RNA sequence: GGCCGUAACUAUAACGGUCCUAAG
RNA sequence: GUAGUACAUUCGCAAGAAUGAAACUCAAACGGAAUUGACGGGGACCCGCACAAGUGGUGGAGCAUGUUGCUUAAUUCGACGGUACACGAAAAACCUUACCUAGACUUGACAUCCUUGGCAAAAUUAUGGAAACAUAAUGGAGGUUAACCGAGUGACAGGUGGUGCAUGGUUGUCGUCAGCUCGUGUCGUGAGAUGUUGGGUUAAGUCCCGCAACGAGCGCAACCCUUAUCGUUAGUUACAUUGUCUAGCGAGACUGCUAAUGCAAAUUGGAGGAAGGAAGGGAUGACGUCAAAUCAUCAUGCCCCUUAUGUCUAGGGCUGCAAACGUGCUACAAUGGCCAAUACAAACAGUCGCCAGCUUGUAAAAGUGAGCAAAUCUGUAAAGUUGGUCUCAGUUCGGAUUGAGGGCUGCAAUUCGUCCUCAUGAAGUCGGAAUCACUAGUAAUCGCGAAUCAGCUAUGUCGCGGUGAAUACGUUCUCG
RNA sequence: GGUGUACAUAUCUCCCUGUCACGGAGGGGU
RNA sequence: AGCUCGAGCAAAUGACUCUUAAUCAUUGGG
RNA sequence: CUGCUGAUAAGGUCUUCAAAA
């Protein structure tokens, strides 16, 4: 995103911002009920993001 | 008040005739940066000078540059009214690429029909000593031999 | 000339965000970047006396979790729990009753070395008469004397009611602004005056940083416990 | 008058296209991010306190 | 020797333009 | 200052010499010496696309946009050398909108404080209506009033109204230039000086020697991101011509080794190395100057309006037009115009969207309709290569202007949207005095994407890749 | 010719400069 | 017209600037 | 190595204070 530092005009002075969307992957081929209980108290932390997909 | 030298980059020779000049004056006919574009020009008027000439194209190009190629170069320096000239002898290397750049823009003014043969026909003329990069090469030869007597001020 | 902001700076690389919560679309970016804004904005403007250095915000797809760290946590507090009840009740005026609330007082170690706090009483002190030369100058002996490196007050306006506007700085120390290592903390206040505002602007130096990473870990609330509560 | 623009910009008016974006924290009307619903000059302030996540200046 | 314009009350023109003469 | 003036006197042929006031006027004086800056058409040294060597433009024509001026009911306001003029405005048909005309309102469209009840506000259907708004309807989520829906009620709300020369915040500029200061000490009656100047070396007040100075802070540099080689981790939605590619960590380059000369910093050359001596690019911008810009992002002192400078709506306007300037696009053409076939990208974006395929249409597009919440599906790459044709002309260049028929968005396209087709075919054949940008993947040139956006002659802005140059001898001159 | 006799001056536009004058390019008026 | 012969000055109103001067427009005034 | 090179309306801010911590 690109935004004017001046309240008023030189738009030729003007800043960069970037937000990066971090992308992993990881996909298990059987995983049972001894493995998902264990999976349910994992509390993953708020920034991190899951999509799941069955 | 740079008190630097600049770099030189490598000039590379030509993979057809092997030879740099080629290359140079493809540099020099450049136009929108289209290198295939300049190198079918060069090479078209190097076909029709083998149609024409029945003589070796890369010793007619040499004969051509060389012939135009000049010898002195006036600098304007001015002190208090107009501009008092001053003959200085060049470098081998200024010498070569002001003769492509002559050889060019005269090139690229007569009256003929496409640039392949307009270039192709400045060629053979210029190897005879009767073109326009001729004329200029005498102008500025004249100009010289006339404002010979400044030669020792330089600056 | 100008200078770029010293937290904006340095945000990303070594500071963490004081939001961090990840949106469903567009519409609710919106909504809940502009509801943490009101919640912080209430908690700094009033409820002042207490001394909120900074608060932090944490949501998920519904739950908002407040963490307020104040120097002095008894006056949000109250008389036996009692307007810790009614700064629940705007809190959850402010967000919704739909959402989960798990505000959560943080009492903050080693206070004076805080760039929001010393601002804070500079602009008391500015607005209570008091003259400028002896307030930054306590102010500053204090500072260095909680045991920090170079603190640089910029207080800028019309000066002690004057019909022109002037500048006053105090740098005691060394504070290297170009440095990204320098763990700089930088606020800015608005001491509102009979005869208009005055921007006070501090910047603490607090040393270097010399262990990578994007902190996620304390700054200078631990000398001391930092443990209090009324969360869940 | 900002206070009754506000106001109607949020009131929905009459007709589809009538509706334009505002500022939200602010009431500017033009050079709104509707990515973060809030123009530039407080997206900048914003960026500046840590207020949106993942939002670092860039270097490219 | 002429002609024309020109100064922050008016008035005038220190000043500027131009034609001619051997010189005005 | 009057003024070495005037009168009187003496001398002199004469110019004049000697002597020499006052009236009036000012608070100082073309006063003295010394200090810090600024300046010099004064010297010495050093830098920058500054000059020089090249490339491509601008000033000439048409068009887009902004500005000056004028006109109008309004053509809202601001920006005015460098540091304003494709600027605020990353989207003016309605809204935006702050302007004009007109129809309506008054503790008000919005809010708090108080005495007080909640058994509503919406939305939509009727009639009057340009719409505001009125009279009637379903009388509504809910939760007993929580928020909000009210009555009473005066403090008041409200102002894009003035003052950026009362301010906070933010920003332009000198300038990414290398400067700006402080503590202690010493010199001087004092302003002040020293350190910061001197010699080497750098982009650098960078560092090393010298030195009545010894140190320190901000600035410089490094730490941060990215590109260039490699190792490891992982192999789906990449690869699957098997090790590309993507993204975490790490190695690597440190004047590290060598030769020269210097006291030392350090400078130059060589080796190996993907990379060599700030490896390329970005973020990062000291004290202060211009009372520089913004009260129209926001906040705010003071002044002003309070049945109006406050509020709602409809229409018009910000798009005018004898003119002038700035910034851009398109051209004046065979290094080209048109037609056909065809190869090679990166980055980014996408569920009121990206839209594959098919059918219809000369075409903009319409209908059907899969796929994709995305390394999976979609967003046709163009210059370039080959072939055909034009054969140097105001033309098969150039597209302006103009008439007609259609497409899409939208309540609504006349003022004032853009696209397609058909038809017409202005100027312009390289642009005067004078000026601009640029030192390698740079200039030039060709496409692609995104932001604001229902739609937009954005040709503008921010990004990505393809092809890809010429020149730098030197500081005599020119600006800083 | 607006002023002195097609010319000069004068007038307009653009360069030049921080700005003006000077200077340079172009246009019109009996 | 206040003055010199509807014109130009004078006066006023605004624009302009920190405020003026100058400038720009408008303008009543026989 | 000596061309040419002229001018810039008036009045003005800006130091409040060390008593002291
Ligand atoms: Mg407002
Ligand atoms: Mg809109
Ligand atoms: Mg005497
Ligand atoms: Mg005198
Ligand atoms: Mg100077
Ligand atoms: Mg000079
Ligand atoms: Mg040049
Ligand atoms: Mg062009
Ligand atoms: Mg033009
Ligand atoms: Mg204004
Ligand atoms: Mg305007
Ligand atoms: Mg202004
Ligand atoms: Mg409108
Ligand atoms: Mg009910
Ligand atoms: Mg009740
Ligand atoms: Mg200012
Ligand atoms: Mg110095
Ligand atoms: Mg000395
Ligand atoms: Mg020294
Ligand atoms: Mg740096
Ligand atoms: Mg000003
Ligand atoms: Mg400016
Ligand atoms: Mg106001
Ligand atoms: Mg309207
Ligand atoms: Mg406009
Ligand atoms: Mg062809
Ligand atoms: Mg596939
Ligand atoms: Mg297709
Ligand atoms: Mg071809
Ligand atoms: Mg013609
Ligand atoms: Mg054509
Ligand atoms: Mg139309
Ligand atoms: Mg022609
Ligand atoms: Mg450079
Ligand atoms: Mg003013
Ligand atoms: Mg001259
Ligand atoms: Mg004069
Ligand atoms: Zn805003």
């Amino acid at each position: 995103i690109t935004i004017i530092r001046s309240p008023h005009v030189d738009k030729a002075s003007r800043e960069q911002f970037e937000k990066n969307r971090h992308k992993r992957l990881m996909i298990l081929v059987d995983v049972n009920q001894g493995a998902i209980d264990s999976l349910k108290r994992i509390k993953i932390p708020v920034g991190v993001t899951l999509r799941f997909s069955k | 008040m740079r008190k630097n030298r600049a770099p030189k980059r490598t000039v590379l020779p030509d993979p057809v005739f092997n030879n740099t000049l080629v290359t140079r004056i493809i540099n020099v006919i450049m136009e929108d940066g289209k290198k295939g574009l300049a190198q079918r020009i060069l090479y078209g008027a190097f076909d029709l000078i083998e149609q024409r000439t029945k003589e070796k194209p890369l010793t007619v190009f040499e004969r051509a540059v060389g012939n135009v190629m000049p010898r002195l170069e006036l600098r304007v320096r001015r002190i208090a009214g107009s501009n008092y000239q001053v003959p200085t002898e060049v470098p081998q290397d200024r010498k070569i690429a002001l003769a492509l750049r002559w050889i060019a823009m005269f090139a690229r003014k007569r009256h003929e029909k496409t640039m392949l043969e307009k270039i192709a026909n400045e060629i053979i003329d210029a190897s005879n000593n009767t073109g326009a990069a001729i004329k200029k090469k005498d102008d500025t030869h004249k100009m010289a031999e006339a404002n010979k007597a400044f030669a020792h001020m330089r600056w | 000339g100008q200078k770029v902001n010293s937290n904006g700076l340095r945000f990303g690389i070594n500071k963490n965000w004081i939001s961090r919560w990840t949106a469903n679309s567009h519409a609710q970016t919106a909504k809940w970047l502009i509801e943490d804004e009101k919640i912080r904005n209430l908690f700094f403007v009033n409820y002042r006396n207490a001394q909120v250095s900074n608060v932090e915000i944490e949501r998920t797809q519904a739950t908002v979790d407040v963490f307020v760290y104040a120097a002095q946590p008894a006056f949000l507090i109250g008389s036996e729990n009692k307007n810790i009840q009614k700064i629940t009740k705007q809190i959850k005026q402010i967000i919704g009753r739909t959402t989960n609330l798990d505000l959560t007082i943080n009492e903050i170690g080693s206070p004076m070395l805080s760039a929001r706090i010393i601002a804070r009483d500079l602009a008391n002190a500015i607005e209570a008469r008091v003259p400028l030369r002896t307030a930054m100058r306590q102010s500053l002996i204090k500072v260095l004397k909680a045991g920090a490196n170079g603190i640089k007050v910029l207080v800028s306006g019309r000066l002690n009611g004057a019909e022109i506007a002037r500048d006053k700085m105090y740098i005691e120390g060394n504070m290297p602004l170009s440095t990204l290592r320098a763990d700089i903390d930088y606020a800015l206040e608005k001491a509102q005056t009979t005869y208009g505002v005055i921007g006070v602007k501090v910047w603490i130096n607090r040393g270097m940083i010399y262990t990578k990473g994007l902190n996620r870990t304390p700054a200078h609330i631990l000398h001391p416990q930092k443990k209090q509560p009324n969360r869940q | 008058a900002k206070k009754s623009l506000k106001v109607k910009q949020t009131r929905i008016p009459k007709f589809a296209v009538r509706a334009y974006t505002r500022c939200q924290r602010c009431g500017r009307a033009r050079a709104v991010l509707s990515h973060f619903g809030v123009c530039r000059l407080c997206f900048r302030e914003l960026a500046y306190a840590g207020a949106i996540p993942g939002v670092k200046k860039a270097s490219w």
